[PDB]
């Protein structure tokens, strides 16, 4: 087969991304992972005149996976995949009642890559004390994980997926880096069954898929809900004020000055004040301008996407996802319902793992996580409950919020 | 000498050309010595002697019972493309395992021993002047690594590591460590036989041109090796010496702030704090800075730890790893890092770049990527706190925190969260509604409060902050309240400050209202809109 040159965007030199250091089980794993791939040509080991790097890492069945985190080698070669071999984002996969997220990362392996191309996949695997220089691959197939793989494949998917959408023209299908996201409005239990035929398809065509029912109806901007209380004191007063002016900033329609003069007198935190109609009725008024949605929300596709996660405790977690502060694009919540089994940073990665799998959907692209954790504690325990192939960019948060009941 | 390894092909920065360097004469004395040398490197290979057909050029200098050969190659250095990095970084002794004997062997002329690729011997061409200046000058090239070229440690270590490679299979009972120029080879065999690989190894490298020491020239433990101090059974810092000085240069701080750390791997409680402060004044390079007198008993208190000598262990991995943290004051906490109980493996600090639990957090992450960094794995953790105190912060914090397996150790000073604040405002509790201010000219400020039952109070100040003084008129409705008090604040600054429960501060304010509420029996605080027009009157009279 020919290979498709890869040009990189004028001006940028490859990837130089110092490799972490990993648990001893881990380079164990990551050795034998290599040793494989180079015995089957899929990676070669390279000299010191190959001055790029890449980090590797190990995650997880019972198996090991190598996870290459191509994130610098994207961007330095985001036209390649995105303007020049662009893939379109379907517009109408959100809308489907179900959509089902197929591995298909095995399909690249058999296609080479440009020659000229493969020193920018160097990677190396570290060793534990400095004991050694370290194990430097570079790829001779398409990598897992780089955006170009799935580009340049695409031509062969066109082609392999052809007569399942003839044969099914309301199934859609989307594919992003290594996956493919087919939705349908079928019964969950036919939707099972075109899936094992696309499988099964896929199979008869020579590509392997292994062996997460996604419901892209009940994905909107959640309405934010002042609590329903049957009596009302001066604190509730003074945090249901708060809760409102803040959301001023998102609704300037907030009228809210009967509840102001409400409690106009220096009074105590627990003095049970009575309701106004006058100021019921601003509470009402402003109750109905928190059912409808937001002037403007739209999405703007020349920007980038910014989530924004709050730990809640009781393992529940909100996130929004806008573009500018305050236009939220996309409003949830997450909550791991296994205790005694789930811990902070696990809710915290699969948290952002849902968000990334929504984004997706919703856009085709990945938003870049404000998360709130320290940088090193992230940077060394990510890995442990990463599932997924792609790796969305992030930057961490050192000042906490306001009011955590403001989003819920 | 050159050898019959393969060359690691190396080429230009893009669109760069070779350097074209000026050579102004030099001493008549010199343009011999350099003769005498450089011919008789030549006959072995390491060099050659071309015409002027190639047009690049690079300067050359002379040194010195003998005088020896320079070559500045900076400009080259500038335009050669780049390498892999050649390790950055040392294998820490604490991560060694006792092996029965270590053997160290350094290569003679390393880099010379290598050959550079062909087709880039060109961009190294010097000429050596002909004294007359006027008189033909000889022009030579390299053959080998050229000695401080760019390329030369990161292509000398590929073609070493590829040597090794067919030793180390025929015997996998021996282990090589490299390092620059040095090969530290350990095994477990019974001496004889180890003596015996030794001289196979020497063999085998000297058959692919590269020299080493003889038995009889093989250092000899302990190993002075990077500051280090590696005896066969135990390892320690070199010999650390701070001196007596009366007057302190900067540069004289950052040297001794520097040995001392040093120290900290493997000498308990050493503290820099008091010492560092110091430099942080400002960013003078050579002005004398006072010995302050805090730094001064720290000073002294090294001193004492460092009168005695310390050593650490080496690693067994059949014997689990543990951490144990100490916690030491003013933000400083000490570990230490052991396998069993009269001798650690290294030991170390942390520093406050906050609450007690917080900072702990932060400690157990720099001991917990160290270990990953020097062992593959994560100690189980020995710490100074209650569970139920861990389980309680983490499961308030607004951070995810991730806490490996760890153990309570009942040995003072435990860690504890002094007071918490509470969740809803306090029945049979008088509520004050506090307010702050300044005037950022003037420089002066007032702070007051007015609680419910008509109590109100205004404090004028001087030298203050619209922030310094929202916490000073929370520190007034504490010193004038009953145990159970509710503060109501416009000012989310010091509703952050008081609600990240900080335990200590350089900031006395803020230690004084620590010290209120640890003495308060029930405190609320809570947050309103300033200016809003519900209680917060109070803010006219501080207006
Ligand atoms: C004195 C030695 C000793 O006896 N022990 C038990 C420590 C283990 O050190 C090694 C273990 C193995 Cl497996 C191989 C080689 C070892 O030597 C070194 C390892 C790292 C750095 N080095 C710098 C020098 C000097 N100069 C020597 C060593
Ligand atoms: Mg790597």
């Amino acid at each position: 087969i020919e290979t498709v040159p890869v040009k990189l965007k004028p001006g940028m030199d490859g990837p130089k991304v110092k490799q972490w250091p990993l648990t001893e089980e881990k380079i164990k794993a990551l050795v034998e992972i290599c040793t494989e791939m180079e015995k089957e040509g899929k990676i070669s080991k390279i000299g010191p005149e190959n001055p790029y790097n890449t980090p590797v890492f190990a995650i997880k069945s019972t198996k090991w996976r190598k996870l290459v985190d191509f994130r610098e080698l994207n961007k330095r070669t985001q036209d390649f995949w995105e303007v020049q071999l662009g893939i379109p984002h379907p517009a109408g996969l959100k809308k489907k009642k179900s959509v089902t997220v197929l591995d298909v990362g095995d399909a690249y392996f058999s296609v080479p890559l440009d020659e000229d191309f493969r020193k920018y996949t160097a990677f190396t695997i570290p060793s534990i004390n400095n004991e050694t220089p370290g194990i430097r691959y570079q790829y001779n197939v398409l990598p897992q994980g780089w955006k170009g793989s799935p580009a340049i494949f695409q031509s062969s998917m066109t082609k392999i997926l052809e007569p399942f959408k003839k044969q099914n023209p309301d199934i859609v299908i989307y594919q992003y880096m290594d996956d493919l996201y087919v939705g349908s409005d079928l019964e969950i239990g036919q939707h099972r069954t075109k899936i094992e035929e696309l499988r099964q398809h896929l199979l008869r065509w020579g590509l392997t898929t292994p062996d997460y029912e996604l419901h892209p109806d009940k994905w909107t901007v959640q309405p934010i809900v002042l609590p329903e209380k049957d009596s009302w004191t001066v604190n509730d007063i003074q945090k249901l004020v708060g809760k409102l002016n803040w959301a001023s900033q998102i609704y300037p329609g907030i009228k809210v000055r009967q509840l102001s003069k409400l409690l106009r007198g220096t009074k105590a935190l627990t003095e049970v004040i009575p309701l106004t109609e006058e100021a019921e009725l601003e509470l009402a008024e402003n109750r109905e301008i928190l059912k409808e949605p937001v002037h403007g929300v739209y999405y703007d596709p020349s920007k980038d996407l910014i989530a924004e996660i709050q730990k809640q405790g009781q393992g529940q977690w909100t996130y929004q996802i806008y573009q500018e502060p305050f236009k939220n694009l996309k409003t949830g919540k997450y909550a791991r319902m296994r205790g005694a089994h789930t811990n902070d940073v696990k809710q915290l990665t699969e948290a952002v793992q849902k968000i990334t799998t929504e984004s997706i959907v919703i856009w085709g692209k990945t938003p870049k996580f404000k998360l709130p954790i320290q940088k090193e504690t992230w940077e060394t325990w990510w890995t442990e409950y990463w599932q997924a192939t792609w790796i969305p960019e992030w930057e961490f948060v050192n000042t906490p919020p306001l009011v955590k009941l403001w989003y819920q | 000498p050159i050898s019959p390894i393969e060359t690691v092909p190396v080429k230009l920065k893009p669109g760069m050309d070779g350097p074209k360097v000026k050579q102004w004469p030099l001493t008549e004395e010199k343009i011999k010595a350099l003769v005498e040398i450089c011919t008789e490197m030549e006959k072995e290979g390491k060099i050659s002697k071309i015409g002027p057909e190639n047009p690049y050029n690079t300067p050359v200098f002379a040194i010195k019972t003998k005088w020896r050969k320079l070559v500045d190659f900076r400009e080259l250095n500038k335009r050669t493309q780049d390498f892999w990095e050649v390790q950055l970084g040392i294998p820490h002794p604490a991560g060694l395992k006792k092996k029965k004997s270590v053997t160290v062997l350094d290569v003679g002329d390393a880099y010379f021993s290598v050959p550079l690729d062909e087709d880039f011997r060109k961009y190294t061409a010097f000429t050596i002047p002909s004294i007359n200046n006027e008189t033909p000058g000889i022009r030579y090239q390299y053959n080998v690594l050229p000695q401080g070229w760019k390329g030369s440690p990161a292509i000398f270590q590929s073609s070493m590591t590829k040597i090794l490679e067919p030793f180390a299979a025929q015997n996998p009972d021996i282990v090589i460590y490299q390092y620059m120029d040095d090969l530290y080879v350990g095994s477990d065999l019974e001496i004889g036989q180890h003596r015996t690989k030794i001289e196979e190894l020497r063999q085998h490298l000297l058959r692919w041109g590269l020299t080493t020491p003889d038995k009889k020239h093989q250092k000899e433990p302990p190993f002075l090796w990077m500051g280090y101090e590696l005896h066969p059974d135990k390892w320690t810092v070199q010999p650390i010496v701070l001196p007596e000085k009366d007057s302190w240069t900067v540069n004289d701080i950052q040297k001794l702030v520097g040995k001392l750390n040093w120290a900290s791997q493997i000498y308990p409680g050493i503290k820099v704090r008091q010492l560092s402060k110091l430099l942080r004044g400002t960013k003078a390079l050579t002005e004398v800075i006072p010995l302050t007198e805090e730094a001064e008993l720290e000073l002294a208190e090294n001193r004492e730890i460092l009168k005695e000598p310390v050593h650490g262990v080496y690693y067994d991995p059949s014997k689990d790893l543990i951490a144990e943290i100490q916690k030491q004051g003013q933000g400083q906490w000490t570990y230490q890092i052991y396998q069993e109980p009269f001798k650690n493996l290294k030991t170390g600090k942390y520093a406050r770049m906050t609450n007690d639990v917080k900072q702990l957090t932060e400690a157990v992450q720099k001991i917990t990527t160290e270990s990953i960094v020097i062992w593959g794995k994560t100690p189980k953790f020995k710490l100074p706190i209650q569970k139920e105190t861990w389980e309680t912060w983490w499961t308030e914090y607004w951070q995810a925190t991730w806490i490996p397996e760890w153990e309570f150790v009942n040995t003072p000073p435990l860690v504890k969260l002094w007071y918490q604040l509470e969740k809803e405002p306090i029945v049979g509790a008088e509520t004050f509604y506090v307010d702050g201010a300044a005037n950022r000219e003037t420089k002066l400020g007032k702070a007051g409060y007015v609680t419910n039952k008509g109590r109100q109070k205004v404090v004028p100040l001087t030298n203050t902050t619209n922030q310094k003084t929202e916490l000073q008129a929370i520190y007034l409705a504490l010193q004038d309240s009953g145990l159970e008090v509710n503060i109501v604040t416009d000012s989310q600054y010091a509703l952050g400050i008081i609600q990240a429960q900080p335990d200590k501060s350089e900031s006395e304010l803020v230690n004084q209202i620590i010290e209120q509420l640890i003495k308060k029996e029930k405190v609320y605080l809570a947050w309103v809109p300033a200016h809003k027009g519900i209680g917060g009157n109070e803010q006219v009279d501080k207006l």
